[PDB]
């Protein structure tokens, strides 16, 4: 069992809370994007990037969602 | 590939230096600290970040934990990192207490039956286990409802049934086939 | 208890539940905010469970709550299935109110045991020529039509329909798997205007379906006629195309994690193919005749899924583009389709030397094909140039004016014995049929109507 | 900022930069003191872009430092390049001396 000071020590930890409809880009390869976080996202749901450039979620794993751009990708960027 | 063949090489060489030094006891203290943190539902989401560095991740760790990692220890963690490894830290810890308990010459055993048994059987069945076995055991005892009577020794991959069930399982068998 | 999913790809989904709660393979699950059904796979550990859902993912998320049922699925069975449409659930699809069912089955069943087998050789009269010479089909027993797109494989198989139902008495089982969703309108209302309805069980699941439905139609509707046949009754099962339940097979395969074999195909091609096509059997207690269309991939014979249906078969129709090219219907081909009921022993040494010598003469005329078009026929010897005028009208007397076909063309439908089938087939063998010209033979049923059409 | 080389097999060049400053797909790459041009190819994440060099890749070593050139590999443009022999980069392969440009056009549009 992890111990009061530890536990005193995890709550001060600058952990940052990320909202349920958003996601950070991990990687960007011919057309196909992966992303992080997008934990309320649907199969087969449009996702919005910066610039007015759209994405359709295809793969839904544990730890990441892979998306295909619905126009040009080369403006995408990791982070 | 399995967790454990991937923990392997980690537990492996924080065992032997842990040996080599004498230093067996803070190496259990010290990696279950970090198997039990790791854990956390804030920590492992911490350690989930994409934007964070593998230095960034270790140091955060460390500073969480402190006064139960000695300087070898934080280089371990560091280097689990590096390597991009931090998810294993659970099994590194358990494959560990392997490693020691072998060499230690210690077996934990559990045992089950259909009701309570007394010190005088638990000695009984301490004394005929490491008789067999040539180790020190440790006889995790139970009790099991589901069991007709009689008792159920597990000695790690090694199993010793004398219970009613196992018998009348036997019989079913013996007569369906 | 319950799980959460923890993983979608397509038409597959993963989902957790607690340890000692873990559901079995084949079980099904229902999602909590949709009612959308997944049929369990494969356990993977750790609780996880891999399942193929049976309607659209579109709209689903990670982290809903599914629901085990404790079973696989169920679908009705018995009279009330009788002119009624299902999917493949079981539910209705027809607008006409709920089953009246008195009980309901598990769509997974083992294959009845070696001891439970039927040895009937009882001969099928189809009514239609180049069928009951080359391919005597029996009744109890299976058929397979195989062929390219667009040959004859829908329009073969309901002047078949048309054709059994004179001499049987008893229910019918139709399973659409992966086809047309007109052809089952034009089909539903044809029986419902002819009265035959009541006597037709219907399930379908085609085209538009999603991968889950296309991949477990063919076991609802084999449920049902295996209702039937252990009722101690003699059934007929139609299916639409056994090809599709192999094919929704192969565009799950490599989301199920396995690894591919030969030109793509699922590692599990021929166990998938064994573990549905087994149950398709008569038994001691009663009997289903079955027939079956078939696509061919590419035109190819050689390609793995049809080159592992051929040993499932009592009887093998082949379908050829070739033929069909020339305007010969049906568009079958005597020297690649055969019949285990093809057997002195069975239809007696007049039929099968009929057949024998049908074969022979076609046989021989296949090999003189690249000199005839090459050199011509003139340079042919006195035997080759008799043999070779006989092959053209044995190849043109095998064509036959369908009921069904009809509308095509515009020609009243023909109807043939096997009597007067081997009677023309043996007069033309004999020489008797040596004046008439090569296209009196075309498109007319009986062989007296070519002495009369050479009038013209 | 400037990148470090990670990786490199054959003509394939992985290059780590800081997670504020990865460049873009296509963006030109000049490799510190030596005349080794790179076109990015994809974004591998963790910093890391995968990219393809525009010459031979002998002699080459990981951690030899890379400057981003913030654009697609860009060449002269207009009445100068007539009558003159280029390479893929817009150089002159003919021993006549630097091209008369007045502008520079990226190649990607
Ligand atoms: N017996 C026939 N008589 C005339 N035309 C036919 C006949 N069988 C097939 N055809 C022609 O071939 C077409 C395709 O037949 P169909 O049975 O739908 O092929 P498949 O099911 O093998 O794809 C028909 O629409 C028709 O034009
Ligand atoms: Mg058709």
């Amino acid at each position: 069992e992890i111990s009061e000071i530890i536990k005193g020590r995890i709550e001060k930890l600058d952990v940052a809370s990320q909202a349920r409809n958003e996601g950070t880009i991990v990687s960007v390869s011919d057309g196909i994007v992966r992303i992080y976080g997008l934990a309320d996202v649907m199969y087969g749901e449009m996702i919005e990037f910066p610039g007015g450039v759209y994405g359709m979620a295809l793969n839904l794993e544990q730890d990441s969602v892979g998306a295909v751009v619905l126009g040009e990708y080369q403006g995408l960027a990791e982070g | 590939a399995e967790l454990t063949t991937l923990a392997r090489p980690y537990a492996k060489a924080a065992f032997e230096y842990a040996q080599a030094h004498q230093q067996l006891a803070d190496w259990s203290a010290a990696l279950g600290v970090l198997a039990a943190v790791s854990q956390d539902d804030t920590v492992r989401q911490l350690l989930k970040e994409p934007q964070l560095t593998s230095s960034a991740k270790a140091q955060s760790l460390i500073d969480v934990c402190g006064d139960k990692l000695n300087a070898p220890a934080q280089n371990f963690v560091r280097t689990v990192a590096e390597n991009k490894r931090l998810e294993l830290l659970p099994t590194i810890a358990e494959m560990y207490e392997q490693l020691k308990a072998e060499q230690e010459k210690s077996v934990e055993v559990e045992v089950t039956s259909a009701f309570t048994l007394s010190k005088e059987q638990q000695d009984k069945l301490a004394k005929a286990l490491s008789a067999r076995l040539s180790r020190e055991v440790r006889l995790h005892a139970s009790e099991d409802a589901s069991l007709i009577g009689g008792v159920i020794i597990r000695a790690g991959d090694l199993v010793i049934d004398g219970s009613v069930r196992g018998k009348l399982a036997k019989l079913a068998e013996a007569l369906k086939s | 208890s319950s799980g959460r999913i923890v993983q979608i790809i397509g038409a597959v989904i993963d989902v957790e539940f607690p340890r000692d709660a873990v559901p079995s393979i084949y079980e099904a699950l229902k999602v909590q905010g949709v009612e959308t059904t997944l049929e369990v796979q494969q356990q993977l550990g750790d609780g996880v469970v891999r399942s193929i859902a049976m309607g659209s993912t579109e709209g689903l998320k990670r982290g809903l709550n599914v629901d085990s049922t404790g079973a696989a699925i169920s679908v009705p069975v018995g009279k009330a299935t009788l002119g009624r449409i299902m999917d493949v659930l079981g539910n209705p699809i027809d607008e006409a109110g709920p089953i009246g069912e008195e009980e309901r089955w598990g769509i997974h069943r083992e294959a009845p045991s070696y001891a439970d087998q039927a040895g009937g050789n009882e001969l099928l009269e189809t009514g239609i020529k180049v069928i009951d010479l080359v391919c005597p089909f029996a009744k109890g027993g299976k058929v397979g039509l195989f062929g390219g797109a667009g040959v004859g494989k829908t329009v073969n198989m309901m002047e078949l329909i048309r054709n059994i139902a004179i001499e049987h008495s008893g229910y019918s089982v139709f399973a659409g798997v992966g086809e047309r969703t007109r052809e089952g309108n034009d089909f539903y209302h044809e029986m419902k205007d002819s009265n035959v309805l009541d006597k037709v069980a219907l399930v379908y699941g085609q085209m538009n379906e999603p991968p889950g439905n296309r991949l477990r139609v063919a076991l609802t509707g084999l449920t049902m006629a295996e209702k039937f046949r252990d009722e101690g009754r003699d059934v007929l099962l139609f299916i639409d195309n056994i090809y599709r339940y192999t094919l929704a097979g192969t565009e799950v395969s490599a989301l199920l994690g396995r690894m591919p074999s030969a030109v793509g195909y699922q590692p599990t091609l021929a166990e998938e193919m064994g573990v549905l096509q087994e149950r398709i059997t008569s038994t001691k207690k009663g009997s289903i005749t079955s027939i079956q269309a078939v696509y061919v991939p590419a035109d190819d014979l050689t390609d793995p899924s049809p080159a592992t249906t051929f040993a499932h078969l009592d009887a093998t129709v082949v379908l050829s583009r070739d033929i069909a090219s020339l305007g010969i219907y049906p568009a079958v081909d005597p020297l690649d389709s055969t019949s285990r009921q093809l057997d002195p022993l069975v239809i007696g040494q007049d039929h099968y030397d009929t057949a024998r010598g049908v074969q022979y003469v076609l046989q021989r005329y296949k090999e003189l094909k690249d000199i005839i078009a090459i050199l011509g026929m003139d340079e042919l010897s006195e035997a080759d140039k008799l043999l070779v005028a006989r092959a053209r009208k044995i190849q043109r007397f095998l064509s036959q004016p369908f009921f069904v076909a009809e509308v095509f063309t515009g020609s009243p439908g023909k109807y043939v014995s096997l009597k007067d089938t081997i009677a023309g087939f043996k007069g033309i063998l004999n020489g008797d049929y040596d004046h008439l010209p090569e296209q009196a033979f075309y498109m007319v049923g009986g062989i007296e109507e070519a002495v009369e059409k050479a009038k013209k």
